């Protein structure tokens, strides 16, 4: 802040939800909590532009969870090479992939 | 407005700043915004004519959008990193977007028009409060993003605002738009100087408010709007011509005088930084605030304008007006050179 | 993006060659302004019609870009023929050469004294700026 | 079904599309019922339930308000409808147009990124606790009255100022 | 959720593109301002559901509780914009150029 | 500084109040009957109304 | 404790201190018809304020020692002069009319501040309503210019608007031919050579402005002479006045408050009429200007504020 | 610049540590000029409002004297501790990064060839 | 010189430049209408400016 007075009186008008892994009702994480719990303890202390280049592995790591572009990337594209091969005619889906599992339990 | 009104709308405009000032949470800030718009609004519109509701309205509509605007970015921000402030991986649009949206708030140019206008429309004391208490909030949020800010947008703007500011003032018999096109220019050197040195920016708005505050009390002495209208200060109140011209000549930035430190500092803290030809205009057209505010010297403490025959019955009234704030900030804002080395750090 | 490419295509090769291409990038850059300035001035002081506004944008953007392409290739053609590349008053006379075509596209000849003036001292002042190495818009160091 | 929440968000588009050519504002008002109402069922497809139905309730309210303004305030003898001009009708199709191209046009280009058209649907719920009891977004909002008590301060005292703003601003 | 804070972002700059561009009424400059408003709450609520983030649904409150006084704020404007001149066009509130 | 398109401004009220020309005040004027459930068969009563 | 906020939070409220008889009364009337004895015994029956009709010196004998200042210090003008030649291109007519106003307006708050201050009535011969009758019957005979007319006209509506009007209206009707004789029979020199179209212009602005005008807002009473000169009889017609109608039904304690800043605050009672508006009649060069302002200011006990002259034997200033 | 420093409490107006530097003195030339700038603020407040200039109000002028004197003891120390503040986190710096600030030898004149320029 | 060619070239042009400039930046007609259209350029030319230095 500006006037740092929450820290000066010791209090906590909006501090303590800031952030992902911030305490939740019921004790219940939020998504990508562990991710963001390590970045934030990754960059405390170091400083801001310390943190902006010797914490680029945690946050790379957190930012990949919150959005997953590399996850929605990489099943993108082997859902496109399996249309590829269908189309061609030379991978047919196993029975587990069409409808017809023996469910567990 | 009965007490009850004035204690609840006064705490509010007062409470909101310092919601934004102390607040961790981004929405938090933009709450404090809400809390200065919502408020100042019954103030601005309170003689209800035509003039203040237009004023009052022209207001509302420019700052609502600035706040929508300010909105999105804390919003998109949270989509982005899950966090309510901005980090230093915060996506660079987001940032841009702010700082648009808050010089929209401040009145820096070209986001400008609205505040020359808006000022005309309302009383003396209020724009007083819009022209000063009313810039802390926006700026104590752009101060806390300084390392985030790109300085080439933020030069734009205060280049522009120098310039337009120091156009704008030249042409006006007004004296709440000489007051608006002012605070506009001033801006400017706030906002120039921030990504670099955010201290030097408290530094000018300090001195401009400490500047501006007696500027508008002395015309609310005599509720004095146009330059004929304070040419009368001979015949009216004769003993605060000695003060008004030095309080024109220190927004001026002249030396000896205590408005000359903030462009000195700026200047000096830019040319650190190799900001040269940004700062080397930014001084060229300072000169021309110097000129509008010399015509009103001019007009008021150096020639006596003719006076008329009803002011003879002003003359054996007597006033209880100024107060002990007025000369307590006439002098500081004006004879404070000599400790300049205690006021930028 | 390519469009910042193209604007840098105009510092590539020593001044005095490849004259067209220089002069064909600062009439772009000319008409950049004046469809900006276009557009407040019709945002700002809107005129009577719509065939009329559009007529200001088309004078102020042909006007703006005979100014950029009057500097760019005067700059260039007199860069070669005194075989001084880098040389500010190359640049001067570029930028008076700009002026006197805005006076002449203005009916004003108050305009075209000016405008060689000031316009030729900013221009030389550019070519002073990319020798030393001033930047106009230099990030926080200290 | 797996294009469910891609249309309710191009519905959302194009009530805000409408809004934006700001015909008279009886319309006006009705696109934004529409709106909140679509957007509505956008908070309840993600999971939402009582920030789905407030947005909703509130803005029912709001419009009956805004209706009762449009009849006094801002009503012409011939009130504009989207058809009603030439102009405005071009736009809303030529909008529309738009959206069909940039959603085509940036697909074609990222096919991930921003518009996924090739994986509508796989990607709307993330995770999710499949045993769980207590996550309605009801409980989140609830938090106001224990743990954010904060923003119930500021949000109760901008409601009680606001009388005393509006009083006096519509004061004779 | 890609796709729809596209759509739904894409729905902000509509509104303020509708905000910017005045036609006549005040009132309707009042709608787009409420279209802003709408389309910002509904994507931090489905930010704040998507991270599973129950600490952040307050806000989305808060967005719609300080919404409304300026909407109310704007109407009660829009009042003694009427009683003026008897119309909320915008062309009319132009006195302060001098 | 005079320029030609402002040579129709004029200053600005010495209080802020700035004459309008009147405004038209137009009230909602209604037919109440003949064939009105109250107007008891034949009255034709035309109304002026404010709200 | 000057009057304030704080000082009507505590406990001083104007309507409280009202009773039937806090009004304000106007006694207007013709040249000679009788207003001094009437206004004198309306207020005196009635427990009221007797406010004399503001002149040349008004606010010379309110402030200060109340003696009357060199003319120079008190507006330029002369009566008696208007009344030797009415149409002297030293602008004298209007600056007469014009420092009237502003008197009358000062006349006006003060009467006003006691009314809100005590709850005590005041009754006023003249004021700033009935004003004009006198402005436009110089005009009607040429004794000022056009120009002149729209400058009172605007400091008028700068300055009336902000006040309540008078509960009563008391005129007096007296017809010009008996006007005239009592002029003549009156014995100033110099008011014996009023035209009679001036008095008829001032009985026809009376007639046709002032009170249809009033009637709106106020109870007017109308007396011929011989019901006049009885003042026991006009007495006895005002308290029996209802007062149903004009502005003061619509005041409370805080439209009370604001208007009490406004009518104690002298400077911004008279703040309108020195508009920087440049009629030669009125406009005073600086030479002028700055030495009566100068020679003014050495006068016994106007150099300083008040409670700080030595001179006039103000003690304890080094603690003041 | 100085911020976010270590041990730096927030909104402390003058840190326990600032107790180490010496106070200023009472006549400082700082302090004295403000001493004056009060005295003038009380014969502006005079010409303001009408009264003797010098003569009038001699409590009112003790007190602007004595205010801006007692404000300005207390802002010179708090000056004084932030300008401590600065040297020493400067000069702990070059401590800690010697190789950024090397030490030089500078050549003496009889070895450096400062070119020549005739003034004709 | 001294009385003509001196003044026109420096004080005079330049007091004639400024007050041009005055001019143009001023006359503006009051509306809201146009100041948001205005800031709806200098929003795109922000938008435009951050593409081009992506
Ligand atoms: C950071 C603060 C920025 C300044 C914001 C202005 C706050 C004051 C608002 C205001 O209304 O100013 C006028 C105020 C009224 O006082 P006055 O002129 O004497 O008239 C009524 C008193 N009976 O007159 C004042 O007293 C103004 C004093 C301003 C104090 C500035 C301190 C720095
Ligand atoms: C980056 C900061 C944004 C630039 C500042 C915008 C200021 C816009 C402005 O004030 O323009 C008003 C001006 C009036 O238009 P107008 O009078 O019709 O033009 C001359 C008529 N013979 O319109 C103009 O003609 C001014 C010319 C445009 C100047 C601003 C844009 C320059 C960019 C290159
Ligand atoms: C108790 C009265 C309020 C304090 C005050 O007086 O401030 C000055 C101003 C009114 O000034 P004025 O009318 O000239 O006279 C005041 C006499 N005390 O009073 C005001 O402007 C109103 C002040 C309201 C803001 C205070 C909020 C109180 C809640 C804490
Ligand atoms: C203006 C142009 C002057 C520019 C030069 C600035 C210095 C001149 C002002 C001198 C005021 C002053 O110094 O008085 C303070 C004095 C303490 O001075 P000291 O600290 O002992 O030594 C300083 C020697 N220069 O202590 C005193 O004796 C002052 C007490 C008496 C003041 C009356
Ligand atoms: C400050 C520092 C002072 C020292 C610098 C002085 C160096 C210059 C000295 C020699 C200058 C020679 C000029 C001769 C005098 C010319 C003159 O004063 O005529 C004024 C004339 C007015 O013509 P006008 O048609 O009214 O302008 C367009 C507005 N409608 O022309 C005008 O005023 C209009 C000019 C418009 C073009 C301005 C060019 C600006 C280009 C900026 C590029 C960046
Ligand atoms: C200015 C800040 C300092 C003051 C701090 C706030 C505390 C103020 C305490 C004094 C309160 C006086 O405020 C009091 O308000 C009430 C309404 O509430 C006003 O009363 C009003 O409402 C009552 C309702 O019965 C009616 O008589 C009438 O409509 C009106 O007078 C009183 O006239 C005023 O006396
Ligand atoms: C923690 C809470 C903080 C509370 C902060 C309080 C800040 C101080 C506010 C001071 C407000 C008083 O300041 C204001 O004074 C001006 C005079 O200049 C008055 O304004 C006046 O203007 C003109 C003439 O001056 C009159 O015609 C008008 O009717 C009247 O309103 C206002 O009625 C009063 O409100
Ligand atoms: C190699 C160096 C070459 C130097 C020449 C290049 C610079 C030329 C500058 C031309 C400036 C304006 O050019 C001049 O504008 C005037 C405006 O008065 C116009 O002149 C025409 O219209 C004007 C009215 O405005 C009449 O008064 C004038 O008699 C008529 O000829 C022409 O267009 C041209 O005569
Ligand atoms: C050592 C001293 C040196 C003195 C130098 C003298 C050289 C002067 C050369 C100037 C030649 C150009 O001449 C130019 O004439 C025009 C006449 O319209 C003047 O300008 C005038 O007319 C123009 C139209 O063009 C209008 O904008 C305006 O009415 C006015 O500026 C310019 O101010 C002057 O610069
Ligand atoms: C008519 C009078 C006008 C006077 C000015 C004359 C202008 C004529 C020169 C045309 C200049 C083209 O402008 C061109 O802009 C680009 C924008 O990246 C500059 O580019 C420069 O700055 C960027 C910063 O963004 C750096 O990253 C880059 O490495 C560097 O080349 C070029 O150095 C400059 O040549
Ligand atoms: C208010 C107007 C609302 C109208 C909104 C538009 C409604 C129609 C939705 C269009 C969105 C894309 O709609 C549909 O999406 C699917 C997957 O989601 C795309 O993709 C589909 O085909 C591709 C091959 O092309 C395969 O990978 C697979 O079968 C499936 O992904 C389809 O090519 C497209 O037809
Ligand atoms: C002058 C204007 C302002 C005056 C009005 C405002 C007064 C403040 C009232 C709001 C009080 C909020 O009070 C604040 O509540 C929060 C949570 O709600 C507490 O904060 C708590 O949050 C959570 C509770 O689950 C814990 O994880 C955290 O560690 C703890 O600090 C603060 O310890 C308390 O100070
Ligand atoms: C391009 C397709 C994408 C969707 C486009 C629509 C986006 C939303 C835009 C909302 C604003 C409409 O923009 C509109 O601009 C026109 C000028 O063109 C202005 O409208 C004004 O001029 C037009 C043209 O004569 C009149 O028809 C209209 O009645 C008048 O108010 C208004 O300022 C605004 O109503
Ligand atoms: C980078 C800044 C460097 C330049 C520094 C600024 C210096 C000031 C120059 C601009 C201001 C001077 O502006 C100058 O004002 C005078 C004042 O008489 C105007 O002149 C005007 O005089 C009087 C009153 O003003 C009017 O009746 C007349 O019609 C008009 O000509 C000039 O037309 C203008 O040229
Ligand atoms: N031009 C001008 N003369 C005025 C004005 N008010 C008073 N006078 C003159 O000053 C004198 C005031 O005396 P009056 O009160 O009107 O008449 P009177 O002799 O006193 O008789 P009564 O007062 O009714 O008892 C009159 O001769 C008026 O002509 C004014 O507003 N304008
Ligand atoms: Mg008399």
């Amino acid at each position: 802040p500006f006037l740092d007075i929450q820290k000066k009186l010791g209090i906590s008008l909006d501090r303590h939800f800031m952030f992902l892994s911030a305490e939740q009702p019921y004790k219940n994480a939020a998504r990508c909590h562990a991710f963001e719990k390590e970045w934030i303890e990754c960059a405390h202390g170091i400083g801001g532009t310390r943190a902006k280049k010797e914490c680029k592995i945690e946050f790379d790591d957190f930012e990949e969870c919150l959005l997953r572009y590399k996850t929605m990337r990489r099943m993108h594209d082997i859902k496109k090479q399996r249309e590829k091969l269908m189309k061609e005619g030379k991978y047919t889906p196993p029975p587990h992939h069409s409808g017809r599992e023996e469910p567990r339990p | 407005m009965n007490p009850i009104t004035l204690a609840i709308i006064y705490f509010t405009i007062f409470l909101g700043p310092v919601i934004t000032m102390s607040s961790t949470n981004l929405m938090l800030m933009w709450v404090g915004l809400e809390f200065s718009l919502l408020a100042i609004i019954p103030m601005l519109i309170n003689k209800k004519n035509p003039r203040s509701t237009e004023a009052a309205t022209k207001y509302f509509v420019t700052q609502a959008t600035a706040s929508m605007i300010i909105l999105l970015a804390i919003v998109l921000n949270y989509k982005q990193l899950g966090t309510w402030m901005f980090q230093q991986q915060t996506n660079g649009l987001i940032l841009n977007m702010t700082l648009m949206a808050l010089s929209m708030k401040l009145g820096l140019a070209p986001f400008h028009f609205w505040l020359p206008e808006v000022t005309q429309g309302i009383p003396l004391h209020m724009g007083l409060i819009l022209l000063t208490w009313q810039k802390i909030a926006p700026l104590s949020i752009l101060i806390q993003i300084y390392p985030l800010l790109n300085s080439t947008i933020i030069l734009m703007l205060a280049i522009t605002s120098i310039f337009m500011g120091a156009w704008g003032g030249l042409n006006q018999t007004q004296m709440r738009k000489i007051m608006a096109y002012s605070s506009i220019a001033h801006m400017g050197w706030m906002l120039a100087i921030l990504p670099y040195n955010p201290s030097l920016t408290l530094l000018n708005l300090m001195i401009y408010i400490i500047l501006t505050a007696p500027m508008f009390m002395a015309l609310m002495l005599n509720n004095s709007m146009t330059i004929n209208s304070i040419s009368l200060l001979w015949n009216k109140t004769p003993a605060m011509l000695t003060m008004i011209s030095l309080m024109l000549l220190s927004l001026g930035g002249l030396p000896p005088l205590t408005g000359f430190l903030p462009k000195w500092i700026i200047i000096t803290e830019l040319m650190k930084n190799n900001c040269l030809i940004m700062a080397t205009l930014m001084a060229m057209m300072a000169l021309l605030n110097l000129f509008f505010y010399t015509r009103l010297i001019y007009s008021t403490s150096l020639t006596m304008f003719p006076t008329n025959n009803n002011s003879k019955m002003m003359t054996h009234q007597t006033k209880t007006k100024p107060n002990l704030m007025f000369s307590t900030l006439a002098i500081m804002s004006t004879m404070t050179l000599p400790l300049a080395p205690q006021l930028i750090t | 993006a390519m469009v910042k490419r193209f604007f840098e295509s105009y510092h590539e090769v020593p001044d005095g060659t490849q004259c067209h291409r220089k002069t064909y990038i600062t009439t772009a850059l000319g008409g950049i302004c004046g469809i900006i300035g276009s557009a407040y001035s019709v945002s700002l002081n809107p005129a009577d019609s719509t065939l009329e506004a559009v007529a200001r944008v088309g004078r102020y953007t042909f006007t703006a870009a005979a100014i950029g392409a009057m500097f760019g290739l005067t700059t260039c053609v007199s860069a070669q023929v005194r075989e001084k590349p880098d040389d500010p008053l190359n640049y001067f006379i570029g930028g008076c050469a700009g002026g006197l075509t805005l006076g002449a596209r203005t009916h004003s000849y108050g305009t075209a004294a000016m405008g060689c003036v000031y316009m030729g001292t900013a221009a030389a002042l550019f070519k002073i700026g990319k020798l030393e190495g001033w930047e106009l818009f230099p990030t926080p160091k200290v | 079904m797996n294009n469910y929440i891609f249309v309710l968000s191009s519905l959302f588009l194009v009530g805000c599309l409408g809004l934006a050519l700001k015909p008279s504002p009886i319309y006006g008002g009705l696109g934004l019922i529409v709106s909140g109402f679509v957007g509505c069922l956008m908070v309840l497809g993600f999971g939402g339930s009582f920030l789905g139905l407030m947005v909703f309730l509130i803005y029912l309210g709001g419009m009956l308000v805004v209706f009762g303004y449009t009849t006094a305030m801002a009503t012409e003898e011939y009130p504009e409808t989207w058809g009603s001009n030439w102009l405005i009708l071009g736009f809303l199709v030529l909008g529309v147009i738009m959206e069909v191209f940039l959603i085509c046009v940036l697909n074609y280009y990222d096919e991930v990124g921003v518009i996924n058209l090739d994986g509508l649907g796989d990607w709307l719920m993330y995770e999710v606790d499949d045993v769980g009891v207590m996550l309605e977004g009801g409980i989140g909002v609830a938090a106001m009255y224990s743990c954010a008590t904060w923003m119930m301060v500021v949000a109760g005292w901008s409601l009680f100022a606001g009388i005393f703003i509006i009083i006096e601003i519509t004061r004779d | 959720m890609p796709s729809t804070f596209f759509n739904l972002t894409m729905a902000f700059s509509l509104s303020l593109l509708g905000t910017l561009m005045f036609r006549s009424h005040l009132m309707s400059t009042l709608l787009c301002l409420e279209g802003m408003v709408l389309s910002l709450f509904i994507m931090t609520s489905v930010t704040s559901l998507n991270s599973n983030s129950m600490s952040s649904m307050p806000i989305p409150i808060t967005i719609l509780v300080f919404a409304a006084c300026e909407a109310a704020v704007g109407l009660a404007l829009l009042v003694k914009v009427s009683n003026t001149y008897g119309t909320d066009y915008v062309q009319n509130l132009n006195l302060l150029q001098c | 500084y005079p320029s030609k398109e402002t040579a129709h401004w004029k200053p600005p009220p010495w209080n802020d109040v700035d004459i309008l020309k009147e405004k038209a005040v137009t009230n909602m004027t209604l037919n109440f009957g003949p064939q009105h459930p109250a107007a008891h068969g034949v009255l034709r009563l035309v109304l002026e109304l404010s709200g | 404790l000057r009057y304030g906020l704080l000082a009507a939070i505590l406990g001083d409220k104007t309507t409280k201190k009202l009773h039937e008889y806090s009004r304000v009364i106007t006694v207007d009337g013709n040249i000679c018809s009788g207003k001094n004895k009437l206004a004198k015994e309306i207020a005196q029956q009635l427990g009221m304020k007797h406010y004399p009709e503001a002149g040349i010196q008004y606010s010379s004998t309110t402030t200060g020692d109340g003696r009357p200042l060199d003319i120079e210090f008190s507006g330029s003008c002369s009566l008696e002069k208007f009344y030797d030649d009415p149409k002297s291109n030293d602008g004298n007519s209007y600056r007469l009319q014009s420092w009237l106003y502003a008197s009358r307006l000062l006349q006006y708050a003060d009467a006003l501040e006691h009314l809100l201050s005590t709850g005590q009535g005041v009754v006023l011969e003249r004021s700033i309503y009935s004003d004009f009758v006198f402005l436009e019957a110089m005009y009607n005979q040429g004794y000022i210019r056009k120009q002149c007319v729209d400058h009172y006209n605007e400091i008028k509506r700068l300055t009336l608007p902000e006040y309540l009007p008078p509960h009563a209206v008391i005129y007096i009707d007296v017809p010009v031919p008996e006007v005239q004789s009592r002029i003549q029979k009156k014995g100033d020199p110099h008011e014996m050579k009023v035209t009679s179209a001036y008095l008829q212009d001032i009985e026809n602005a009376y007639k046709k402005t002032f009170l249809p005008k009033m009637s709106e807002m106020c109870e007017v009473l109308v007396y011929d002479s011989w019901e006049a000169e009885d003042p026991t009889k006009v007495v006895e017609d005002i308290e029996y006045l209802k007062y149903n109608k004009g502005p003061w039904l619509k005041q409370d304690d805080w439209t009370f408050h604001y208007l009490r800043m406004l009518v104690q605050d002298k400077t911004e009672v008279l703040n309108y009429t020195t508009i920087p508006v440049y009629l030669p009649e009125i406009t005073i060069g600086a030479h002028q200007g700055s030495r009566i302002y100068n020679s003014f200011r050495e006068l016994p006990g106007r150099k300083y504020a008040p409670g700080y002259n030595a001179e006039v034997g103000d003690k304890w200033i080094w603690l003041k | 610049m100085m911020n976010g420093r270590p041990g730096h409490e927030p909104l402390k107006f003058l840190p326990d540590e600032a107790r180490s530097l010496p106070p200023p003195k009472l006549n400082d030339p700082r302090l004295v000029y403000m001493g004056l700038l009060g005295y003038c603020t009380g014969l502006m407040d005079n010409m303001l409002r009408m009264r003797p200039v010098m003569r009038a109000g001699l409590h009112r002028q003790l007190l602007f004297v004595t205010s801006f004197v007692f404000a300005g003891y207390f802002y010179l120390k708090r000056q004084n501790y932030l300008y401590a503040v600065k040297d020493h986190d400067m000069f702990g710096y070059i401590k800690l990064h010697p190789e950024d600030f090397p030490e030089k030898e500078k050549k003496t004149y009889a070895e450096i060839l400062e070119p020549f320029h005739p003034v004709r | 010189l001294d009385l003509i060619w001196l003044e026109k070239t420096i004080p005079k042009s330049t007091s004639t430049l400024h007050t041009n400039m005055t001019t143009l930046t001023t006359n503006q007609k009051g509306l809201i209408k146009l100041y948001f259209m205005s800031f709806l350029i200098n929003i795109i030319l922000i938008i435009i400016l951050y593409s081009i230095n992506l």
